[PDB]
RNA sequence: UUGUUGAUUUUGUGGGUGGUGGUGCAUGUGAUGCCCGUUCUGGCGCGCGCUACACUGAC
């Protein structure tokens, strides 16, 4: 599970996605477009999200 | 000793007999231990014989056998914890066959089976196996696990390891098997033996002690024998027969190679061929389970449903509340 | 029934009728 | 390894689809290599697990049980490993006759007249007194 | 390549005082699950065993385990507090006898 | 070694079918 | 080339609730179920057991047969589409009362003691599970529309409707939609029970069939379209 | 037409309804149920769990309602726990109420037959085989048996042949009651399959493979 | 061994038996078909108000 958090505001999920069932290593936010994540997984696929 | 001692002359005649039954197995080890080859036609006459007997005492004292079986078994560990092979003797392998021939070996699971099975494993592998004497020992007992898995057709991995450097023994190494360990190198078979003439492939139990090369020839023959045996029957169901058998199929290619006229390698191997070629090899599927339904549950409820005293007691005085307080006015 | 009886046992049929999976409890831990 | 999912066969699926399975069937070949020493090329994920099905077929009953264990669902989180490195032959045999289970010895119903071959039904043959 | 944290890895599980313990759980509140624990106690022995109270029970290491079982075994060598640790149915005739009587008068 | 080794492992280590009917009472 | 699921342990279905509208599912309403209790101990009214007393009711026994309700639910209960979790009853009472059946209840296979957990529905208006986890047989709220799916098809059993295979029926229909079928356990009576809600009216068979018969046949084909087995 | 176990030319869908408990016990001789006779049960020794009939009625009503039933193209049998072996008559339209199915089996039981003025329901002399007809295929309903799709297993089946089909009325026991008579075994379901439901999908199958509708 | 009594039993080992068992059938009979006890001791209806079913929440 990939999991936003608004910064400084632990509290709420801002957006939560199961990207696959395999541990999730990687997660970083697009630099250029700020809708875009990115995503690789145990499972070998680095799915690209959006929020 | 039978008749005078029957269960219906007298009481406890049945305990006599049972303890007999103990008594008379060991008489039978203790023949096999003591030399007969001077006599051996008398032996057989007696050493049959009394087996038949035993047969029958098993038959109604089957508990007293098995407990003097066990302790014969937990006897002769403690006799390998101090002496090894010098402990093991004829009347052993005499003893591993009086076992089949009265207790079900095709069973999982048995009271005197199973801790001969595995005590006969660790023979196959835990000796060293660097003498004929010794070789040709490992090759009885080997006869008897077969006979134990004629029907279950278990899978033993010490025979697969006492089968490699048994035929690598005979063939010392050649630089190419460096992953069996050998015990004996001065074991090698020459290269003038004709391997044309009949040699009988029969081990005499009486040999045993006795204990050239004819010798080593008709242990090799009797040994290998057994692994074309092992081939066509246990190892041909395993999943893993192609994986098993590889490293025989090298062994037997170099006695083919190294002897060209000697022929039970290339008849097992050319059997081999043919196992494998049938055989398909596929990857195997196990995790495929049977989807499992969704939970139950039973309800609870009043077979005769209905629309502790302290309770009760204030109920009654609420009644009795009502009554008296209309009274009153 | 001899020859079932048999049979059944090298399934695993274990007369005291148990299983060989009720034998392989707590063997390993001791 | 313990299991290819492209090679089960399902009820409902397709004549075509059925052809093409053994087609997959046929072509395989281990690709595990044995004297390759580099773990990361031996393309040993790419085989599967023969020689431990072998060994739900062991003669010992317990051991074969703990090879049946992979063809049961991994409910378990893991095995404590300090309670199988240690074994003997002796614990073994030790083991076997501290049992919690005591059964009934049995007999064989089959009768063989010589219990080693000559040099009618002979048990043990190839072996003479 | 070959890396081993010392501290070792999460525990999903745990077996504690012969009770198995969810490691996701939190430590006061996954202690309580234990009979005879409330979370007061769970606090306390939380307390006691110098264990942050903000970890979960999984990340627990072999000592802080070892440390929070000798305190719940032997409390009082750690200075716990002690305090932190027939008619009716005569009744009930007399009651009917009044009934009856009751009646008689009506 | 495996003395020690066995105290750490210690905290590591931790339906009606066909036509049966519910129970009677 | 896809990589294997992490956890391959065979994990039990969700257990389908009104509250979930997304997933397909199989819905079976049995209309015009014939259930009362009456103080005799209130038992089941029975068309056999109790014809005086309901002749003092001044209903007819001929539709007082809670009989045909127990035999459908077994056989729908029983099928393994409800084993896979992709089928939920409904039950319509003739008097107006709406239940809902949870795919995991186990209700009596005899019929006398099924008379024993209806009284208790109805008057206690919810059944507890031995071990007290779910809601196993609740009365809600009519209509029974709202319970329904959002995107749903609506089907009766008709006789004199034409006659279609339901697996070319089940085929045909999407696959965000999902299926209900208001079979009447009514033994006799005009198939205008659920005439309001429904849109179309199907056969199953040319010949005549009864509600336990037909509703398992039904099922049967949506495991061989869903491919449940 | 009507058939009969003389005719076994005709191919039909037999389903044999093994191990049916179905006895009778005077303290008058009612039929024995699991629940209603308890006691009475334990004074035989017999265990209530195996004392369960409406098991049997319920697999006689989907089976006899199928509508395969009424197109001519299946027999019903009754194999009791205690031996003995019924005919079903496919015209028979057996209580839909089990008081009132019980009340028909004691009356069979003791009569040996149930007439109506062909007999509806009558007791047959064991085997079963000489019943079954000439050319025809065994099966039983074994959860460990492969799955199969009864669709399947009856379009490459041949035509002039016929299908028994050994259904256990039995809540619980061991799957050999048929194993002397049958040739091979063949499972329907992934999934546990009660006994009227297992018939339902062997009627619906069939149905479905001969175009019955 | 009985309850005084005299071999009628007792003990150990093997061991056959369904039988003062029912129900029908054929002029009672049938190597008939089918299956498979004794005595006592007890035995609410109609109405109100308040609290919960949590994250708009608990601490």
């Amino acid at each position: 599970l990939v999991s936003v958090y608004d910064s400084y505001n632990p509290r709420t999920i801002l957006l939560s996605i199961n990207a696959s069932t395999h541990p999730t290593h990687v997660t970083k936010f697009h630099t250029q477009d700020n809708k875009i994540l990115a995503t690789a997984s145990d499972d070998r696929v680095t799915r690209l999200w959006d929020i | 000793i039978i008749k005078a001692y029957q269960p219906k002359l007298a009481e406890g005649n049945k305990e006599k007999l049972g303890k007999f039954t103990a008594v008379l197995l060991r008489h039978i080890i203790f023949l096999s231990n003591q030399n007969y080859l001077k006599n051996v036609q008398s032996f057989k006459r007696t050493q049959n014989a009394l087996i038949s007997i035993l047969k029958s005492l098993s038959e109604k004292y089957n508990r007293e056998l098995s407990e003097e079986c066990r302790d014969y078994i937990n006897e002769m560990q403690a006799r390998y914890k101090k002496n090894h092979f010098d402990a093991l003797s004829n009347g052993d392998l005499v003893f591993f066959s009086i076992i089949g021939i009265l207790f079900s070996t095709s069973d999982q699971y048995h009271l005197v089976i199973t801790p001969a099975l595995i005590l006969m494993s660790q023979f196959l592998e835990q000796i060293k196996f660097n003498s004929l004497k010794r070789i040709a020992f490992g090759a009885v007992l080997v006869r008897i696990v077969s006979q134990y898995q004629r029907i279950s057709k278990r899978y033993i991995p010490e025979v697969v390891y006492f089968f490699q450097k048994i035929l690598l023994t005979f063939i010392v190494k050649p630089l190419d098997f460096e992953n069996i360990r050998l015990d004996s190198y001065e074991l090698g078979l020459p290269l003038d033996v004709d391997f044309t003439k009949k040699r009988s492939t029969i081990i005499p139990l009486h040999t045993l002690s006795t204990m050239p090369v004819d010798q080593c020839v008709s242990v090799l023959l009797n040994v290998m024998e057994s692994l074309d045996a092992t081939i066509s029957t246990v190892w041909k169901s395993l999943p893993a027969f192609n994986e098993i058998i590889l490293p025989i199929q090298q062994l037997l290619s170099a006695y083919t190679s190294k002897y060209s006229d000697f022929e039970k390698p290339r008849n097992i191997l050319n059997k081999v061929e043919k196992l494998t070629k049938f055989t398909e090899h596929i990857p195997l599927a196990l995790q495929n389970h049977k989807p499992v339904s969704i939970p139950t549950h039973a309800p609870k409820y009043e077979e005769n449903f209905n629309p502790k005293m302290k309770a009760q007691l204030k109920k009654e005085r609420k009644f009795t509340m009502k009554e008296i307080r209309k009274d009153a006015k | 029934e001899l020859e079932q009886q048999r049979l059944d046992r090298m399934n695993g049929m274990i007369e005291l009728e148990r299983g060989v999976e009720d034998l392989d409890d707590g063997f390993w831990e001791n | 390894m313990l299991h290819n999912p492209a090679f089960i066969s399902n009820p409902f699926q397709t004549p075509d689809q059925v052809a093409n399975l053994k087609t997959l069937k046929e072509n395989y070949v281990d690709p595990f290599d044995v004297h390759e020493s580099d773990p990361e090329l031996t393309h040993a994920l790419d085989s599967s697990l023969w020689e431990l099905a072998s060994l739900m077929e062991h003669y010992h009953p317990n051991v074969a049980t703990l090879a049946k264990i992979f063809a049961q669902p991994f409910k378990k989180l893991s095995y404590n490993m300090e309670d199988f490195l240690d074994w003997n032959y002796d614990s073994l045999l030790n083991a076997e006759s501290s049992r919690k289970l005591k059964t009934l010895p049995t007999l064989e119903f089959e009768a063989f007249t010589n219990v080693f071959d000559n040099e009618g039904n002979v048990y043990l043959p190839g072996v003479a007194w | 390549s070959l890396v081993v944290q010392e501290q070792g890895s999460f525990q999903h599980i745990l077996r504690l005082l012969n009770t198995n313990v969810d490691g996701n759980i939190k430590i006061v509140y996954a202690l309580t699950t234990i009979k005879g624990v409330g979370r007061r106690y769970s606090n306390l022995v939380c307390k006691k065993a110098d264990v942050d109270l903000h970890k979960r029970a999984g990340e627990l290491t072999q000592e802080e385990l070892e440390r929070i079982v000798q305190i719940m075994q032997n409390p009082t060598h750690y200075k716990i507090p002690a305090w932190f640790l027939t008619l009716a149915n005569n009744v009930e005739s007399k009651l009917r006898d009044d009934l009856e009587r009751l009646k008689k008068i009506r | 070694d495996k003395k020690a080794r066995r105290r750490t492992l210690r905290f590591y280590t931790s339906r009606f079918k066909g036509d049966d009917d519910i129970p009677y009472k | 080339q896809k990589a294997l699921p992490a956890s391959l342990v065979p994990q039990a279905p969700p257990v389908l609730t009104s509250k979930d509208k997304i997933t397909k599912r199989m819905i079976v309403v049995l209309a015009m179920a014939s259930l009362e209790t009456h103080k005799i101990k209130y038992v089941l009214l029975n068309c056999d057991d109790h014809q005086g007393l309901l002749k003092k009711m001044g209903r007819d026994i001929s539709e007082a047969r809670p009989d045909i309700t127990h035999q459908c639910l077994l056989t729908l209960l029983d099928s393994p589409i409800n084993k896979a979790g992709k089928l939920q009853v409904y039950i319509q009472t003739s008097r107006g009362i709406l239940i809902e059946v949870n795919p995991t209840v186990r209700i009596p296979r005899t019929f006398k003691r099924f008379s024993g957990l209806m009284v208790q529905l109805l008057h206690k208006l919810s059944i507890r599970s031995v071990n007290s986890e779910e809601k196993l047989l609740k009365v809600i709220k009519n209509p029974i529309t709202d319970h329904l799916p959002t995107k749903c098809r609506k089907v009766t059993l008709s006789f004199d409707a034409p006659v279609i295979r339901v697996q070319d029926y089940i085929e045909k229909l999407d696959d965000d939609e999902s299926i209900c079928v208001f079979v009447g356990a009514m033994a006799r009576g005009k198939d205008n029970f659920a005439d309001e809600y429904v849109d179309e009216k199907v056969g199953l068979s040319n010949y005549p069939l009864s509600a336990s018969v037909a509703c398992s046949k039904f099922c049967h084909g949506a495991e061989d379209a869903w491919n449940i087995l």
